[PDB]
RNA sequence: GAACGGACAACGGCCGCGGGAUCCGGGGGCGAGAGGUGAAAAUCGGGGACCCCGCGGGGACGGGCGGAAGCGAAGGCGGCGGCCGGGGACGUGUCCGUUGAUCAAGGACGAAGGCCGGAGGAUCAAAGAUGAUUAGAUACCGUCGUAGUUCCGGCAGUAAACGAUGCCGACGGGGCGAGGCCAGGGGGCUGUGUCCGGGAGAAAUUGGAGUGUUUGGGCUCUGGGGAUAGUACGGUCGCAAGACAGA
């Protein structure tokens, strides 16, 4: 399923769309940023995501919108962080370890 | 050795139920705190803390068998 | 008939003791039945100890001990002679010399 | 008046599809059709609406969950952290 | 086939008597960066009796040192770990006695994440066993004595504490109210994370 | 006592006896001579004779390559297999110090497990 | 495990067996508006905005304790009142417990 | 031996040979009964009543100072519980185990002890239904 | 039976931390073998093996302590911390007051191997493949290797599941031990081994396998010469293997 995310500011209402995460619910406060909390449903950069946590809709290039682990039951395990060179090695649902 | 007349030596050695008459090892007592004039009364093999109410100190704490008495307490058995 | 009162192993008030592997045969023997000989000897053998005195950098060097628990199954323990052939009344001995 | 001794909910499939396939889908058809307790209102009124979406019919609390259960093992583990 | 290899001495921090314990070697390189490629991952373990050549009863530990920097035929080598000698770690365990082991992950005052492994043996107060509640009691006492002694210190003084075995004697004093321990040793120290 | 130290890793398994000499780091190996280099029979590689000759050639190359003193780490196969150093363990150490290598801090360094994996042989064992 | 405790699982049925209470959210705001309630326990399952009004009104009225129960409506029915699940309990008076 | 084990433990309190009226207690027989009824409506069980009579007021048995048992006192004043203390202690043990198995369903050790406490519960209920202490249609809450 | 007290506990379920070893990947060194065996061969090795040092990945496993020591109803349970749960013994002027013992039927648990679905796969390893041995060798030995071994959900329901010894209960000699609780007076309860006697026994032996022709505590089960045969038929259960029962 898909998660319709409604964002309200002072200026406008943004209507965002994400693939639904197991544990999403209608009325959930989600946070989409760089270093938001690492609760289920939030979206943040992988450097601020701790290792061993299954993430989904992972971007392949930065600000791509999310490419990998997008169909049912899929998740991507964050294996490690190369904090120099700014590289995260992740485990894909096919078992492929991807930088 | 007579079975109907067991000597007082052997009775305290044997089990309380296995005596000729089942005899208690427990009793009651009086606890005397020094800062305190009243004498709180308690069981020998107590399962509850006993504290003197005014000038509050803990008198005896429960243990496996006989409750161990805490601090400076004069004790007096109660039998009559 | 029943040859040993303990039936060969030291198991009493257990149901199961985990198996260990024989150090000579790699057989699966329980830890209770297994013949265990703890040998503590020097690393350098006693014949060569005069030759290590001439060669140590250190004044008063203590040669280290070698620690190993030989654990033998029953078949190889009589074959390695870790257990000695005894009589029927000699079977009930338990003390080491 | 049980009706069936062993098949239960997969008695609708009759004799078709093989015993092991009917035995396999029985645990899932029990799972996908059952009412579950809403964790927002307390009532056993959560029913599946479509694959992946589970809604409580009492307090309209709808949530994204598993295909034929409200919770999967991978989904439970990410939420228990 | 061997004359292309040049020697390098090894250098420790000042904690011990010996500043330079030994010499490593490597082939001649054109750059300095290729020499750093060959050397700065290397590591070596030296016995404490070699780092303090006078005392021999403190020759039961061996200190592990990884090199971090080379400057002109000198390999600077920081602390990489301590471990008891195999003659010692097998000597301190006897039968008919309860062996008590504990480990603790702990950072120093500096950001050095260590994992300190301590052991102890219950002594004669015929089989000198301890109750496992008492083993849990000294193990909680082992956790606090590791955390007060190395997290209160920086690492250069912690490796002094491992050399003098202050971390072992503090267990034997503190746990003596519960258990008559003996051979309280820190069996192993690893560095798992460095501040940089 | 201006001698330079190296490490003598002496593996002594049941089939062979390596006499391996390296520097204090262990990453750079000065000389390694095994017992099978010294006899032509396969059954005599683990012998104390072949361990002597392997230690003779290893000590000679270590002295000419600037290793005067040595540290010894005796070793068996270890792991699931036999932790005991083999037959040519002592002969490799004896011939090493008897050929001009002044030893210090000899140690037993075998790979002892804290409860290993399953050992070869099967449950009934190696029936011979 | 020791058979009895003195926690909220013990005191709250004792207050309902010996004492005056009301179950339900409508009754909760009728008592808070009348100042008659001395203690409030809500399940964690209770709606947060309805829960926030109870906490606000209690902080108005003499700092009445509101306690979030570690459980749900169905686990508050695991105490003395058991005909139905319990969203919130307004304790008018607790006859024998040490709730207050 | 034990009903559901193999232990043959004998740790049991021994009553004295002679019931001794406690001269050390200062309070009357009607003062003792009022305290017991107060502790029962305070929430304590009849075993906990006699413990706190013995430890705090040094009344070793209330039969010494009253001539009635604690259940005889509660039955006299109508405060006899609906389910007896023996059965309610097994019911809280059964419910406590069963709530643990709600989140720990692999605990085959606890499901063994669940069928053991329920067997003691149904054994006790059959006796209490026999002597009219408990209604014949009584069921434990599932 | 219930409560309580201070203890005790490899009792279980789960969560988290950790340990080194085997194997693999990768880098550096070395330079000819290594492996394996009773002996060899297969195998890997200048495309740099083995060995030495670092890093990495992964699964499995808790060595030493570890014992005629603990716990559990049995199967079984051994790194550490925590949570939830359980347990017996002891102690007690706590409660209830006969609520009990044993069991057809019935129910639950039940090692290994096996089966089903899912995940995983380091070691070991049925089958299979080889190299040998041998008169032969479908085996023992070497190497490799699938199921499997591992985890989760279920099935299955068997073992030399043994103490080859049903459960409950009364009584019965000393000695030595390393259990737990209590007491403080080579003490009492309760476990647990051991040794010597008594008695028993065909004997080995044995604190019950004693208190049995001086034969009677209760309750359940089984045996009735060997073989046929734990086979067949019928039945029930199982996905199957088969199990139960049974001539
Ligand atoms: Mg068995
Ligand atoms: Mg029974
Ligand atoms: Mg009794
Ligand atoms: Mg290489
Ligand atoms: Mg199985
Ligand atoms: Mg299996
Ligand atoms: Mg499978
Ligand atoms: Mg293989
Ligand atoms: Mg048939
Ligand atoms: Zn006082
Ligand atoms: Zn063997
Ligand atoms: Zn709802």
């Amino acid at each position: 399923p898909l998660a319709k995310i409604r964002v309200d500011t002072g200026k406008c209402v943004r209507r965002e769309l994400l693939v639904a995460v197991e544990g999403n619910y209608v009325g959930q406060k989600v946070e989409i940023g760089d270093s938001v909390p690492v609760a289920v449903g939030n979206a943040l950069k992988l450097k601020n995501i701790p290792e061993g946590t299954g993430v989904c809709s992972v971007e392949r290039r930065p600000y791509d919108g999310g490419k990998m682990a997008k169909s049912s039951g899929a998740y991507v395990t964050v294996v490690g962080h190369n904090r120099d060179t700014n590289i995260t090695t992740v485990r894909l649902p096919s078992g492929e370890k991807r930088s | 050795k007579d079975l109907a007349f067991p000597t007082a030596e052997e009775l305290r050695t044997t089990c309380k139920r296995k005596r000729l008459i089942p005899q208690n090892n427990s009793y009651f007592l009086y606890l005397r705190c020094k800062s305190c004039d009243i004498i709180i009364l308690a069981y020998s093999h107590s399962q509850t803390r006993r504290t003197c109410p005014g000038c509050n100190m803990v008198m005896l704490m429960p243990k496996g068998g006989k409750a161990r008495i805490e601090g400076d307490v004069k004790i007096k058995k109660i039998k009559r | 008939p029943v040859k040993r009162k303990n039936h060969g192993r030291a198991k009493k008030n257990r149901g199961h003791v985990k198996l260990i592997r024989c150090d000579n045969c790699a057989s699966a023997v329980p830890k209770d039945k297994a013949i265990k000989r703890f040998q503590i000897k020097s690393l350098i053998e006693a014949a060569a100890h005069d030759d290590v005195r001439t060669a140590t950098i250190y004044e008063e060097y203590e040669v280290p001990k070698f620690f190993h628990k030989n654990q033998y199954c029953v078949s190889c323990a009589v074959h390695l002679k870790a257990v000695r052939c005894r009589s029927a009344e000699g079977r009930k001995d338990r003390s080491n010399p | 008046s049980r009706g069936t001794k062993k098949v239960g909910i997969v008695g609708k499939y009759g004799v078709r599809y093989g015993s092991s396939l009917r035995k396999r889908i029985k645990a899932i058809e029990i799972s996908q059709h059952a009412k579950y307790e809403c964790k927002a209102c307390g009532k056993t009124s959560v029913k599946r609406e479509v694959v992946g979406i589970w809604k409580c019919k009492a307090c309209a609390f709808t949530f994204a969950g598993g295909a034929f259960a409200p919770t999967t093992s991978a989904g439970a583990h990410s939420n228990s952290i | 086939s061997f004359a292309k290899k040049e020697w390098f001495s090894l250098r420790i921090p000042s904690g011990f008597v010996t500043a330079e314990p030994g010499k490593t070697l490597c082939t001649k390189q054109n750059t300095k960066a290729n020499l750093e490629k060959y050397l700065l991952g290397r590591n070596f373990e030296v016995n404490q009796g070699d780092l303090n050549p006078g005392n021999e009863e403190s020759a039961v530990r061996k200190f592990r040192f990884i090199v971090n920097n080379v400057n002109g035929r000198i390999a600077e080598s920081e602390f990489n770990g301590m471990e008891l000698t195999t003659e010692k770690k097998r000597g301190i365990v006897r039968k008919w006695h309860t062996l008590i082991e504990a480990f603790r992950d702990v950072c120093t005052k500096d950001g050095y994440h260590l994992r300190v492994f301590v052991t102890a043996l219950t002594k004669h107060r015929r089989t000198c066993y301890a109750k496992t509640s008492d083993v849990k009691k000294v193990r909680r006492l082992m956790f606090e004595v590791i955390e007060n002694e190395v997290s209160g210190s920086e690492l250069a003084k912690v490796v002094k504490k491992l050399s003098v075995e202050k971390l072992g004697k503090e267990i034997e004093k503190k746990a003596s109210v519960i258990l008559p321990l003996q051979n309280c040793y820190t069996a192993k120290v690893k560095v798992v994370k460095r501040p940089r | 006592k201006d001698l330079v130290f190296g490490v003598a890793h002496i593996l002594a398994t049941s089939n062979d006896t390596f006499v391996h000499i390296t520097d204090l780091t262990g990453s750079e190996t000065v000389c390694k001579v095994s017992g099978g280099m010294k006899v032509k029979a396969h059954r005599d590689e683990s012998s104390p004779y072949a361990a002597m000759l392997a230690a003779q050639d290893a000590a000679q190359k270590a002295i000419e390559r600037g290793i005067t003193a040595v540290h010894v780490k005796l070793r068996g196969r270890g792991g699931v297999k036999s932790a005991i150093p083999g037959p040519g363990a002592q002969a490799a150490l004896r011939a090493l110090i008897r050929n001009g290598l002044k030893l210090g801090r000899v140690e037993d360094a075998t790979p002892t497990p804290t409860d290993r994996t399953r050992r070869k042989g099967g449950r009934r064992g190696r029936r011979l | 495990k020791r058979n009895v405790t003195d926690g909220l699982a013990f005191k709250l049925p004792l207050a309902m067996r010996t004492g005056v209470y009301k179950v339900g959210y409508k009754s909760a705001i009728k008592l808070l508006q009348a100042g008659r309630t001395k203690y409030i326990v809500a399940a964690a399952n209770f709606p947060s905005v309805k829960r926030k009004l109870l906490e606000y009104y209690a902080a108005l009225s003499n700092n009445v304790p509101v306690v979030i129960f570690k459980g749900s409506n169905n686990e508050l029915a695991k105490v003395c009142d058991h005909h139905y699940r319990i969203g919130v309990i307004s304790i008018l008076d607790d006859g024998e417990s040490g709730l207050i | 031996a034990r009903m559901h084990s193999k232990g043959r433990g004998v740790s049991e309190s021994t009553v004295p040979y002679n019931r001794v009226r406690p001269h050390w207690v200062t309070q009357s027989k009607d003062e003792v009964v009022g305290t017991i009824l107060s502790l029962s409506r305070k929430g304590l069980k009849p075993s906990e009543i006699g413990k706190i009579m013995r430890d705090e007021y040094a009344i070793g048995h209330v039969r010494n100072v009253t001539g009635m048992n604690i259940l005889q006192i509660l039955r006299a004043h109508g405060l006899a519980p609906a389910i007896p203390e023996d059965l309610c202690a097994l019911l809280d043990k059964r419910a406590g185990i069963l709530s643990h198995l709600n989140t720990f369903r692999n605990d085959k050790s606890a499901r063994y002890r669940l069928n053991l406490v329920e067997s003691r519960m149904y054994r006790l209920a059959r006796y209490y239904k026999r002597t009219m202490v408990l209604p014949a249609t009584w069921k434990p809450h599932a």
